[PDB]
Order: C-alpha cells, then structure tokens, then sequence
RNA sequence: GCAGAAGGGCAAAAGCUCGCUUGAUCUUGAUUUUCAGUACGAAUACAGACCGUGAAAGCGGGGCCUCACGAUCCUUCUGA
RNA sequence: UUUAAAUGGGUAAGAAGCCCGGCUCGCUGGCGUGGAGCCGGGGUGGAAUGCGAGUGCCUAGUGGGCCACUUUUGGUAAGC
RNA sequence: GAAAGCCGCCGUGGCGCAAUGAAGGUGAAGGCCGGCGCGCUCGCCGGCCGAGGUGGGAUCCCGAGGCCUCUCCAGUCCGCCGAGGGGCACCACCGGCCCGUCUCGCCCGCCGCGCCGGGGAGGUGGAGCACGAGCGCACGUGUUAGGACCCGAAAGAUGGU
RNA sequence: GCCGUGUCGGCGGCCCGGCGGAUCUUUCCCGCCCCCGGGGUCGGCGGGGGACCGUCCCCCGGACCGGCGACCGGCCGCCGC
RNA sequence: UCAGUAACGGCGAGUGAACAGGGAAGAGCCCAGCGCCGAAUCCCCGCCCCGCGGGGCGCGGGACAUGUGGCGUACGGAAGACCCGCUCCCCGGCGCCGCUCGUGGGGGGCCCAAGUCCUUCUGAUCGAGGCCCAGCCCGUGGACGGUGUGAGGCCGGUAGCGGCCCCCGGCGCGCGCCCGGGUCUUCCCGGAGUCGGGUUGCUUGGGAAUGCAGCCCAAAGCGGGUGGUAAACUCCAUCU
C-alpha cells in the first residue's frame, strides 16, 4: 500500500548493491604514512600553541583548554580532535613511565 | 500605421492636444512610481490595497518544482481516457472498471467537484480531497492510491 | 503620473541598455550556417551514424518530472562491465560512456543493458581487410542504407502500462482513502517528538 | 454644581454625602462623524463571554455630551 | 430672547400596495403569544404638467478666475 | 528565398481551466420521496434526479373571442387578439458551497490507541464556486520607463594641454 | 450518367483495407524474474501479430432533389444566314 | 523558458539570479606523489648515413641531471604475482595513381539570337510589320554603357558549359614504433601559510557575511568540502 509522502515515501525500488568508488576512499590513515606523520612529531617537534595547551590540559583546567583551542583552531568540531589528540599524546608519555 | 494615428489628425493645432495652460512639459509628478508615499497616496491606495510592507515569512532558495501539484477535479476525469472506453466499460455484466491515473496525463491530486456519472471507476492518484473520494465511492468505485 | 485603475510597474530601462542590444537579423543565416556544419559533416565522416552516439536511458531528477524518461549522457560505467566490453574500446565502438555516475537501483539498471546487449546485435563494424577479428560476414551485404537521423534507437520511446479492466474487489473499495494520508504525514512529522517521550519512559525506572 | 474654554443638558437629578465595588475587561462585525464618500481618532447601537450593582426591571464595555491625540519599516513585551 | 414671518429643506401622493386564509421559528413568551418569514387566493384609473429612461467602460482638458443686482465681513474708502 | 511550406514520441514551455493561507497545508452539489435510531433543534438509510429559490425580464408557445356576395355544411390560412405558461442575458435579494480564524459541542476511523487523524453547528475575513471563456494576432487610445514632442542652463565627473 | 444525406447488406479489399484507438487475448510468438538439468502461467515484464469498435473504399438495394452536376431525344416559343 | 519569481532595498525608488526541462554542440585527458626499472632522459658541438624547400634514429666529443631525467601510472583505481583462453599492431614521411558533392580553391581567356522593310528624329533603343508556327534565340527577357525608352549592337547573365596554369584531403614499396583482456591473491594510494576561523573594507539577489582581498590565529585523516537561519549533538547523501 505505497504512498505520496510520509515515512515510506513514494516508489519503493529495488536498492542494487554496488562496491564503493575509488575516490570515496580518501582519507583512511594508510599505515605508511602514519609512519612518516609520527616519525616527524618527534624530530620536528610541536606547536606553540599546543606546548602550551598540554601544560593547561592537565592541571590548570580541563574544561578552559578546549577553550583555548576552541580560538585559536576554528570551531568546535575542529577543537575537540586536537583536545582529546593531545590528551593521548599526553597519555603517550604519562602512561609509558 | 501613421495614417490611422493621432498626430496626423491633430497636425495644424498649434498646442497640439496638451493644454494652453498645463501645456505638457516632461515630468510633472515624478518619475516613474515617485512619491507612492506622499503625493501619490490616494492613487497608490484605493487601487492597490496592500501594497506596503512585510507580510510573510521567507523561504530563501525556494525550489519551483516541490510545491507542484497540477489538479483534475473529477469533471475532467472522463476526458483523459478514450471515451470508446467509458461506453465500453458501462455495459450491463459487471464491475468491469478500468483504470484511470491522472498521473501519466500530467496530474498529481484529484481535487472535488460534483457531478460524476454512475459508472464504477478506480482512480491512481497521489492525493485525493476527502470530498473527491466519497465522489468515487458513491458510484461504487474505489480509489488506489499510488505514487 | 499614475492614474486611473492599473498596473504598477518595474521596467528594468534605467540602466542603460541602448549599447547592449542583440538584434537577431542572422537567426536565418545561422540556421543556414548550421545545416552546412552538418551536412559537411554527416558525409564527411563516414556510414558511422550522425546524431551522435547511442545515449542512455535516464530518469528526470525532481518531483515535477519523476512520471517521465530523458536522453542521458553516458552508460555509467557498469552497463559496459555488465555487458562485458571494455570501457576504451566503447567510445571507438560508437556508444558514449560517462564516467562518474552512480547507479543505485535495478529497476534503471536493465533499461540502460538490454539496450546496449541490444545496440551491439544491431550493430555492425569495418574490417581493414576482411581478416575480420570479431566481426561475421560483409555488413548486411552493404548495410542497406548508410546513415540515420535524430538518433539511433531513438532516445525517448516514453513507454506506458495498460492494466486492461479490474474487478473491485473488498479491501481496495475500503481503505486506501484521505486517511491513509494525513497520518502519514501526522506520523513522519512527529516520529522524533514521540521517540522522544519514548527516551523519558526509560528514566522512571 | 457638573475637574478644567464656552455652548447645551440636569432637581426624589447628570449635583451633594453614603454603601459596595472594577464594564477603564475579552471578542467578531455593521454603522455615524470630516470624507474622495479612504484612514487615524472619536462616537453610536448591537451580538457572544465573564462580572459588578440593585430586592427588582434594569443600568454599566471609562469621564453627561461636543476636543484631549499618530501610519509603513524597526524595537520591545505578551498570547496558543 | 418669550414670540416669530417670506423664501428654503425632508417625506408622502399605491399593485414594490392593500386584504383574507394557511405553515416554519432555536426569537419573544400567562395565552394557536408577539414579530418576522414563506405559500396560495382576491381587485389597476388613484394630484397637476412635461418628457423616453436605465446601466457599464475607458479618458483627454482643468486645478492662477473675475463682474453684476441682492444679503453680508474686514476697511475711512476704493476699479480693494 | 533573411521569404514561404511542414514537424506533434518538437508542447519543452508560456497564459488560462482553482481559490485561500504567513506557513505546514487544505482545496469548491445541493435537491425531491420513502423508511427509520426519545423524528430528539440532533441526526441514519435507499431511490429519483440534479446546478437552488424570489421579483422584474426582450423573445418564443398556448390562447377565450372577433374579423369574408344570403342563411345551415369544412378546410392550410391571415390579422386584432383579452388573459395565462415556459423563461435568455442581466440587475437586486435569500439560501448553499471552498479556504483563513473564533465561539459551542458531541461523534467516528485505525500501517496501530496518541498533548492521533476526520467531522459538526453558529459569526466573520477571501482577488473564490454556483455548467468554464481563454489564448494568439493586428489596430486605435491612454499611462509609465527609455535622450521620449523640439530647444535651453549655474553646475558635477573623469582624462589631458 | 449524376450526387447528397441517413437505412443497411455483400466483412465485400479485413488472413493481398485506410488512418486511429491506456477497447481485447496470462491455450497465440522472443529476452527474463518467482519456485524446486528441466518444468508450474506460477505472477508477469521489454516486444510482435489478430479480434472489436470509431471514422473512410466498390457492389446491389432504398429514399429524396435531378438541384451552379451535365448531355440525350421529343415540345412550345426565339434567333441570325 | 523557469522570471520579472525567490531574494535584496530610507522593505522606498528600484535592483534581481539559479536548479530542473527543451534544443545547438558534443571530447576527453596528463603530471607531481606513492613504489619498480644499473639515467633506460634531454641539450649542444663536429663529422659523415643521406635526400629535397630540411631534419632524422647512426658515431664520438662536450654540458644538464641523482636536490631525480625517461617508461609504466592518476583515484572510474593502479602495480605486482599468478592462472586462463584470444591476438600480433599502428603511424609518420616517400612517390604517385583513383577520387574532390556543389562536384576543393584561385587566376586569366571564350561561349545563343534583327541592325531586315517602312516610319519619326539632333540621334534611335520610338510606333507599326513578319505565310499553316506564328520573324530569331531562349537552361541565355538580371544588368550596364551605347547620341532617348534594347532578350537580340557590344562586355555579360544561364548552363553537373568548355580548354588551360598552379596549388588541395584521403591507394601503394622503403622507415620508425610494437601482448593486449578476464579471474583470484598481496601491495600502493594523493597537491599547506592552503582549507577553516576572527575582524575589517569592496561586491553580489545571497538574506547571522555569495564571491574576493588585507591582517591575525592557524588545521585534520572514519579526514575534509557542501547540503541556502547562527550553535551543539546524531544520522544520511554527495564530491576530492
Ligand atoms: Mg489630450
Ligand atoms: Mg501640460
Ligand atoms: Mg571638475
């Protein structure tokens, strides 16, 4: 019992499955180069900012360090990645003592 | 045609139909819709009623092609069909009723009105008016509903 | 100025617009024109078809014109895979292949491959010499002609269900009615306030 | 005397004291007044609601009546 | 201002009326009430004199006026 | 011949046939008979039809009666026809119906019983319905915008000698 | 000889007829899904015919006017040479 | 066409798009990188292979170049290892013949028919005339000049008319290039002071910022961009 509009909306077809395009796939982490991105965080070194984002990250505030990046890097959706990133950095080395 | 016109049958009067006193110069009132506000109020209103101001909400980027529904009310319903069709399908057997879908003429709702033959019909459409149903379950037809 | 009973209007004539007319006193000596650039290049080319290649079946994309069927582009790239011709060899063969598009349903798959299995049947090729690789016989014995006009296996062919004469049978003289619409739009506008309540039911515990 | 400018109106009263009191409330229209026969404003009779008063019929949606005020856009607050 | 002229203004001088008879009604209500409504039936000559009237459309021109008896306002008075 | 002719599985498309609403959306038929559930102002059922009624309304139809060398025997007719019937277009009114809000109210439906749908009766708002009249083309008139009936400045601006 | 309009018939040319028809037929004919090397029409789908209507083509038969649709003979009454 | 619509605007005057849809046209690709091939690459100089109107592939010198030349590769994937059944090419020049759709293009040079009688005039191209073929030619009655008004007096027009002179694309020997496809298995997989964000100006219909720029802070890998009302979460789509 089809219909115009609703939940179930309109001609219900046939869904035919296909394999996902090649450049759908663009940005999986392709263990190689996260060699190279992390062979080059510990000879190039960090970020201004981020020297001292670790250092409010675990005793000034937890809530104020988002905050920080929450400014200085674009939104909020790009703000909590670099929080918890460095969180794990800074587990990375807190934890493997 | 410049024979018929005016200019050649007001050639020779010297003020040439514009007034001694007025005497037509380029732009009295403003150009154009000037002074609908002011001036022109009593003209601007009277005649167009409602011409100022916000009255609804925005929909930026409407799209021209979601709110449309092309509609038949059931007095067109006969004439898309060949009507060597509805003579056909009225002899005396049975509930011999043929389809008839607004939709591959160019309709999406059938909307009501009165006035339908005694003829058993189904109608695939994708909107029915709850008048325009019971327009066709009175002469013992249904309506399919489809989209 | 304005006066008695009438129109308000916007002419867009205060820009100046007396530099940028286009008067159209060529619109027959380019249709002139254009039959020339085709009948130099309908014999120019070859017995190969003119009106371009064969070209798709596709499905207009709005509400407004989902009832009816359009010449496309390309066959997506699939219907050469299904067909099982190689996806180079397909615009030297004369069928217009384009590349990024999807295909998500059967239903417009088989329209685009039983014409293209049905393209390359009603096809035939050149030899250089007649050692013929993949090719049967001479043409047709001379293919009968030479050329088509405004597509080859003409484009649209709109095609229509009959559904000769029903029965009204119980069920379909009852239900699917006025009602069988407005809650489905009264549901599929409130199915996220009534899960809603349906996520308090959990915390009463 | 009726708050105030005049004119009109008023005596078991529209005045003067007394006793309650919120009808200075919600609501859709029609009409009158300057009118082009528009609008604001003011006013008139009604109708549906809730009330007040009175023992009652009633009267009362501001001032006894003729003036006391103000569009579009914008801002603000409230109402389902 | 008690009185109150002449001229002036409104209405009326019939069938769109009048009468009788009967049905609706949630209005009104001692009361086949009151009042509207509708249906059917009965009788055209209802002051003078003159004349063919009704209704819709589009829109030009005009928006600087002055003079005369008569009644008047400013002004000493004026072709003000 | 930059003409003319044809296309129609070239009608895509314009404008019209469907209005209202801010918007989600909704979207124009009553009549007559009979039978009934407290016929209870509410309401339920089949049937025949079918665009409702009132007052005017050109025209058309019936038309008592009359009208010819003598009175009684009959035919197509004609002309004057009193009264009466059906009533176009339209004009005024009353009713109905569609949509937006508001007062009052009870009922039903189930892709699944809910701050769910549907309906009713009153009163208003609408560029609506009530058997559609539009599109194309040409011409005239008028209004606007374009140097816009012709002529006219003091200026202003860029770029230069 | 004629042509109009309605009545049809010879279905006469339909299977060597015209155009048209979202009228018809799952015993008709191809490419397939549904079910267990096949089949069940088991529901069809993309497609072809042939049946019925709706309008046009001859026959004989009918009507009515022989009409600007024209000739035949015969008649009256003209006309030149 | 959508459209003078959505939208913008002392929401005044005004300005004002796009997506669908229909047609003209229709053509798609490469490189960096990632990894492999003993730089297998290019330039130049000189000599001769040997030919026009010149450049090639030979050979030896010199320079580039390992901070990366050339082959295969490009996001629809690609490589590599198979394994299976097919198949062995194209392209340039060289000489030409055989063509060429208005029959490729240019150029020069030619192609029918009355001045016959009479008449008028400064002068005819005027007016009249031509046996049973209607005097003559007509695929040639466009035009211009000729002492005025001409199918026939002359250039020319008509004609898949002609003859010439040069140039135009596509047969055919000598060169140069020269294994593709499918199936399964492993492997590789991308452009940064840029995107975004803030603030300021210009602009646009773009309205809680459409475009673009300045300045500052400055990215990420299940990432990032967009989905037309700013923000948070979640889901889905699409592109790189
Ligand atoms: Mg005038
Ligand atoms: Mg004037
Ligand atoms: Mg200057």
């Amino acid at each position: 019992y089809p219909m115009a509009v609703g939940l179930n909306k309109g001609h219900k077809v046939t869904k035919n499955v296909s394999k996902p395009r090649h450049s759908r796939r663009r940005g999986r982490l392709t263990k190689h180069t996260k060699f190279v991105r992390d062979m080059i965080r510990e000879v190039c070194g960090f970020a201004p900012y981020e020297r001292r984002a670790m250092e409010l990250l675990k005793v000034s505030k937890d809530k104020r360090a988002l905050k920080f990046i929450k400014k200085r890097v674009g939104t909020h959706i790009r703000a909590k990645r670099k929080r918890e990133e460095l969180s794990n950095v800074l587990a990375a080395m807190r934890k493997a003592a | 045609p410049s024979r018929l016109r005016k200019t050649r049958k007001l050639r020779g009067h010297v003020s040439h139909g514009h007034g001694r006193i007025g005497k037509h110069r380029k732009h009295p009132g403003g150009r154009g819709n000037a002074g609908g506000l002011h001036h022109h109020r009593i003209n601007f209103d009277k005649y167009h009623p409602g011409y100022f101001g916000k009255v609804g909400m925005k929909h930026y980027h409407l799209k021209r092609n979601q709110s449309f529904c092309p509609t038949v009310n059931l007095d067109k319903l006969w004439t898309l069909v060949s009507e060597q069709t509805r003579v056909n399908a009225a002899k005396n057997k049975t509930g011999a009723a043929p389809i008839i879908d607004v939709v591959r003429s160019g309709y999406y709702k059938v909307l009501g009105k009165g006035k339908l033959p005694k003829q058993p019909v189904i109608v695939k459409a994708k909107f029915f008016s709850r008048r325009a149903e019971e327009k066709i379950k009175s002469v013992g037809g249904a309506c399919v509903l489809v989209a | 100025a304005p006066s008695r009973n009438g129109m308000v209007l916007k002419p867009h004539f205060h820009k100046d617009w007396q530099r940028r007319v286009a008067t159209w006193f060529n619109q027959p000596a380019r249709k002139i024109r254009r039959r020339k650039a085709r009948q130099a290049k309908a014999r120019r080319i070859a017995p190969r078809p003119a009106s371009g290649p064969i070209r798709p079946i596709v499905r207009c994309p709005t509400v407004r014109y989902h009832t009816k069927v359009r010449a496309g582009r390309g066959f997506s790239l699939e219907e050469l895979r299904v067909a099982g011709i190689h996806k180079k060899v397909a615009r030297t063969i004369g069928i217009s292949v384009d590349p990024r598009r999807r295909n998500k349903s059967t239903e417009s798959l088989q329209a685009n491959v039983q014409r293209l299995k049905e393209y390359r049947s009603k096809l035939i090729l050149f030899p250089r010499k007649p050692s013929a690789p993949k090719k049967g016989d001479s043409s047709a014995e001379e293919l009968k002609l030479a050329t088509q006009l405004t597509g080859p296996v003409m484009p649209v062919r709109n095609v229509y269900k009959k559904e000769k004469a029903r029965v009204i049978t119980e069920e379909e003289k009852n239900f699917k009615a006025f009602a069988s619409l407005r809650m489905a739009r009264a549901n599929a506008r409130l199915f996220g306030i009534r899960a809603k309540r349906a996520k308090e039911a959990a915390e009463q515990d």
